[PDB]
């Protein structure tokens, strides 16, 4: 009776006739109250501040490494004859080899087709795609994590050997660091406009994925209560 | 050329070249490989980024200067001991100065020479973003694993 | 606000839970034969119903154990339901929001976007006379209109992206006729 | 509102006619109006099949319609 | 070698009864070198002046080990006097403008090299030739935080 | 809190114009591209994390269980000498 | 309206996604009072 | 709902956000923040006019 009730009335039961009964199953039962509905928001408001996580933990991950033996294997490639290439033609060679079943061309062609699905993941310099967030129509489109990166390089000015402009320009630069002006530089060229702490939109519709736990309850459910009924069979005929 | 550094675009169609802010990059294209065409040029103007930092640099420091494309390909790699793009051009002294995107790597630094950095980059994954959330075991999280 | 039943659940959901409700009432049956079909049906698809009817309880030990588990299923479930419902009154998206001058969105001029200002006044006097926003004036002078009354009946319509011009005429604007914002 | 009370009056009027194949249309329409609201008050049900399953699509209605009020109602609270 | 005292990069432990100091394993159980590190004691070298070995561990001194793999060296690190990094002024209000601190020892005749946090500007690279810059890193700010509600 | 404005990074310096310029500064870079760098980032630094963000769904403890449990406790007790009254109140009338 | 955060009441758009199926349900049950009798007289 | 607003709300009260905030800008008493002596931090400060 009273496991029952703990939880919305839920079982129709046959009632004690008695009276100090009758003020512990009320009292109990405003225990259920606040009980049930305290339990009821807070998932609500858990649920409201989820997190978001990527599908994925980095290049180092095996996701990335024997695409074979998992569901139907990311398609990702990367523009040719630059200097991402190199690298990994040097440290993943089979992870290279791999590669050339795509073989993606430019850039803009390379993001449309991440837009229609025929591509699942990319790589390319850190500098451009975090530019390629913030310009896009909507907000679809995110680096993995917070921006980090997996090696830790520059650009510069190249110029030919031996000339004392090496030195005057290399000093030159250190000046403009000095005054703070880049930052307003940053602030008109390369700042973003989305992507404030990454807010997440909506989870919907709840599909089977999730309940698997609920569900497994009630398996594991069905499953002891079957040994319960064999093991008291057995006993009890002896 | 490249989408947030160096952006390119055609002159004003009333005056020959375009607005202020900018410098005149002039550029090469030839004909057909049947018939080619003698010196034939024609002049754009490039804006940006690296343009602008090129230009206060050059204010600082009293030199001037005359941009000009390049066509043989794209950044350049190391192919029979041959190089292209902007690692080709400067190789063969003929262009004294090379600027833009260029990443910086171990092959390059013996050929060509380099200066100090001024935008952390490298590689970076970039995937579409999932539609939808991620709560494995949602219904037991909250309240308490004990009470 | 979608469809009350599509909105927060997938289709799928609702046949595996349906299917489930024949499935947890047969080995009830079952579980008579350890030491009444019209009634176990019924006493498990109103349970997880919350509903007020019921005429028996069943007897056997083995089912007392499933049949109190399966009402924790059912408050779960609902609770679920009512969770997340309230997910979707609390979120929106932005995007579209632009902050003034500052933007970045207009700075550089796609062909996606088109301003608007009253030629020949005073908006006019104050970008050409500037120095570092005429990479916006260039843009400006390609679309600007003839007086204030067609540029608002111009923009109701997607035919402008954006209007320029003085707040104490915008705002009764907006406020009066409310399809627009400041 | 008013939909929903139309509606208790008709679905009254169905209860009467299944009957026809110690029952009182003042009990229908407690039995309808209780169940509505967390079915509070304790109440002989009728005891015809098909105003039965009548009764569980009703519940079925007054479960969705709850739910989704205290849902909405706290939508009002914090914004 | 001159390298200052800092938090993440060198740590600073005394040394054991038999003059070096014990060898310990981290969560993996690798060793971790435990070079000699011949640095003064105490919080200011004012008072006392007293040089005492030591040995420091970390990140920076590990750079130091495998550079030196490829170029045949050896080396014997010592900790700064000063313990300050170091900047330039004016001293007697004479013309003459001298370094003091980190700076100095490199500048003139007592060692060849700096591993440390020392941050690249304009006025220090004047007249030193810095390398590329292995770590890209920034300054910010920190500050208390306020307890929630129960 | 905030973000990073003055960027620059630490870097190895020796005196001017000493022979093993040339040789170091290529060095230090291949480590770059090789990946020994990443390889001391995780012993050394980024390994431990109290970082659960601000917004903190608090995993609500025993400590909000003390105001109802009591409640319920007393009951129980509360009600035992009601129970001895009653049923002499039965043999009273 | 003002106050962009638009907090917006539910109206009679939600109302044919609940009254629809269980107005619906009770013609649906019409004729299986028809049908249910048949059963009582068919044995 | 009213156990639900509350478990979720904090009203964040303020952050310093950079170099921007009017509370660095124009000290008070209220606030004393420092650097270390000789330092990298220093020369950048000194240096600027604003
Ligand atoms: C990447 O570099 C290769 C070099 O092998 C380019 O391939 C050449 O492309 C040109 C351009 O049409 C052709 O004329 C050559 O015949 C190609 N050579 C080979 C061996 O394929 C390739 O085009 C470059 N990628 C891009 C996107 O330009
Ligand atoms: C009284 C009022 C409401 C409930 C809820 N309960 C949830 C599951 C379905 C039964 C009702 C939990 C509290 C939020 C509203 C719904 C219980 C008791
Ligand atoms: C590369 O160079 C070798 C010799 O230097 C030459 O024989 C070969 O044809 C060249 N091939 C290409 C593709 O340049």
């Amino acid at each position: 009776l009273l496991w029952g009730l703990v939880f919305n009335n839920s079982v129709p039961v046959q009632n004690p006739k008695g009276t100090t009964s009758k003020i512990m199953v009320s009292v109990w039962a405003f225990f259920a109250v606040i009980f049930l509905a305290s339990y009821t928001a807070n998932l609500a408001a858990f649920m409201i501040q989820e997190e978001y996580v990527d599908q994925v933990s980095g290049l180092s991950d095996k996701k990335f490494q024997r695409p074979n033996d998992f569901s139907p294997p990311f398609r990702f490639g990367t523009v040719p004859n630059g200097s991402t290439e190199r690298n990994i033609r040097n440290n993943y060679a089979e992870m290279h080899a791999y590669m050339g079943k795509f073989n993606q061309r430019g850039v803009d062609d390379a993001l449309l087709s991440l837009k229609t699905g025929k591509l699942d993941a990319f790589i390319y310099d850190a500098a451009v795609l975090n530019y390629m967030a913030g310009r896009d129509e909507g907000c679809k489109l995110v680096t993995i994590g917070s921006g980090k990166v997996f090696a830790s390089t520059g650009y510069g000015i190249a110029i030919q050997k031996d000339s004392g402009w090496k030195r005057q320009v290399d000093l030159a630069i250190l000046q403009l660091f000095g005054d703070g002006e880049m930052e307003e530089l940053e602030a008109l060229w390369l700042t973003g406009i989305c992507h404030n702490e990454k807010n997440e939109v909506m989870s919907s519709q709840l599909d089977i994925d999730n309940m698997a736990g609920v569900f497994y309850m009630l398996g594991a459910a069905m499953a002891l209560s079957l040994i319960t009924f064999i093991c008291e069979h057995l006993f009890y005929w002896q | 050329e490249e989408a947030p550094f160096v952006i390119v675009e055609s002159v004003d169609p009333l005056s020959g070249t375009c607005m202020r802010n900018t410098v005149p990059c002039q550029k090469r294209i030839i004909s057909e490989n049947k018939t080619d065409e003698e010196p034939g040029y024609i002049k754009k103007c490039c804006k940006g980024f690296c343009i602008d930092i090129l230009k206060k640099i050059s204010k600082s420091v009293k030199f001037t200067y005359d941009l000009y494309l390049v066509t043989n390909g794209k950044h350049g790699k190391k192919i029979n001991g041959t190089w292209n793009g902007m690692i080709g051009e400067v190789v063969m002294k003929r262009a004294y100065m090379a600027v833009g995107s260029l990443t910086i790597n171990e092959e390059r630094s013996e050929v060509v020479d380099f200066s100090v950095p001024f935008i952390e980059t490298g590689i970076s994954v970039m995937v579409s973003r999932s539609n939808g959330t991620v709560s494995p075991s949602a219904f037991l999280e909250p309240f308490s694993a004990d009470v | 606000t979608l469809d009350s039943f599509m909105q927060p659940f997938q289709s799928t959901l609702w046949l595996l839970v349906g299917l489930s409700v024949h499935v947890v009432a047969v080995m009830l049956y079952l579980l008579d034969r350890f030491s009444t079909l019209s009634s176990a049906m019924w006493f498990s698809w109103g349970v997880l119903l919350n509903s007020g009817i019921g005429e028996g309880a069943p007897r056997s030990f083995s089912a007392r154990i499933l049949g109190m588990v399966w009402a924790g299923f059912a408050m779960i479930i609902v609770a679920s339901y009512t969770a997340n419902l309230a997910a979707f009154l609390v979120l929106d998206r932005p995007e579209e929001r632009i902050t003034g001058i500052n933007d970045p969105r207009l700075r550089n001029p796609s062909d996606k976007f088109i301003y608007a200002t009253v030629k020949q006044s005073s908006v006019d006097i104050y970008f050409r006379r500037q120095v570092e926003l005429s990479t916006m004036y260039r843009h400006m002078e390609k679309h600007n209109y003839e007086s204030a009354a067609e540029a608002i009946q111009a923009v109701r319509d997607n035919k402008l992206h954006a209007f320029i011009w003085d707040s104490a005429v915008l705002e009764f604007e907006a406020s009066q006729k409310c399809d627009l914002v400041t | 509102w008013v939909m929903m009370f139309v509606m208790l009056l008709i679905v009254s009027a169905v209860a009467v006619f299944v009957f026809e194949y110690s029952f009182t249309i003042g009990k229908a329409i407690w039995l309808l109006w209780g169940l509505v609201f967390n079915n509070s008050v304790p109440v002989q049900n009728p005891k015809g099949t098909t105003s039965k399953i009548m009764v569980s699509v009703w519940a079925f209605f007054a479960v969705i319609f709850l739910a989704s009020y205290t849902a909405n109602l706290a939508a009002f609270m914090i914004q | 070698i001159v390298t200052i005292h800092q938090e993440p990069f060198v740590y600073v432990k005394p040394t054991m009864s038999d003059g070096t100091c014990k060898e310990e394993f981290t969560v993996n159980g690798d060793p971790v070198k435990k070079v000699i590190c011949t640095g003064p004691n105490d919080t200011s070298p004012g008072s006392p002046r007293h040089t005492v070995p030591q040995c420091c561990y970390g990140f920076c001194i590990d750079l130091l080990i495998k550079l030196a793999r490829t170029m045949q060296f050896t080396y014997e690190v010592h900790l700064v006097a000063d313990g300050k990094f170091g900047t330039q002024e004016r001293v007697q209000n004479s013309n003459k403008k001298e370094w003091n601190g980190m700076m100095g020892e490199l500048l003139s005749g007592q060692a060849d090299m700096i591993v440390a946090p020392l941050t690249i500007n304009n006025e220090r690279a004047q007249y030193i030739e810095f390398s590329k810059p292995f770590k890209y890193q920034g300054l910010t700010i920190l500050v208390k935080k306020e307890i929630p509600r129960s | 809190t905030g973000e990073l404005f003055f960027r620059s990074g630490f870097g190895i310096g020796m005196r001017k114009d000493s022979p093993w310029k040339q040789q170091v500064s290529l060095s230090i870079l291949k480590s770059h591209e090789n990946g020994f760098m990443e390889d001391l980032d995780k012993t050394w630094v980024r390994y431990q994390e109290c970082d659960s963000r601000s917004n903190a769904p608090a995993t609500l403890t025993f400590e909000n269980m003390a105001g109802v449990f009591m409640l319920v406790a007393g009951g129980i007790v509360a009600g035992i000498f009601l129970i001895f009254i009653e049923i002499a109140y039965k043999r009273h009338k």
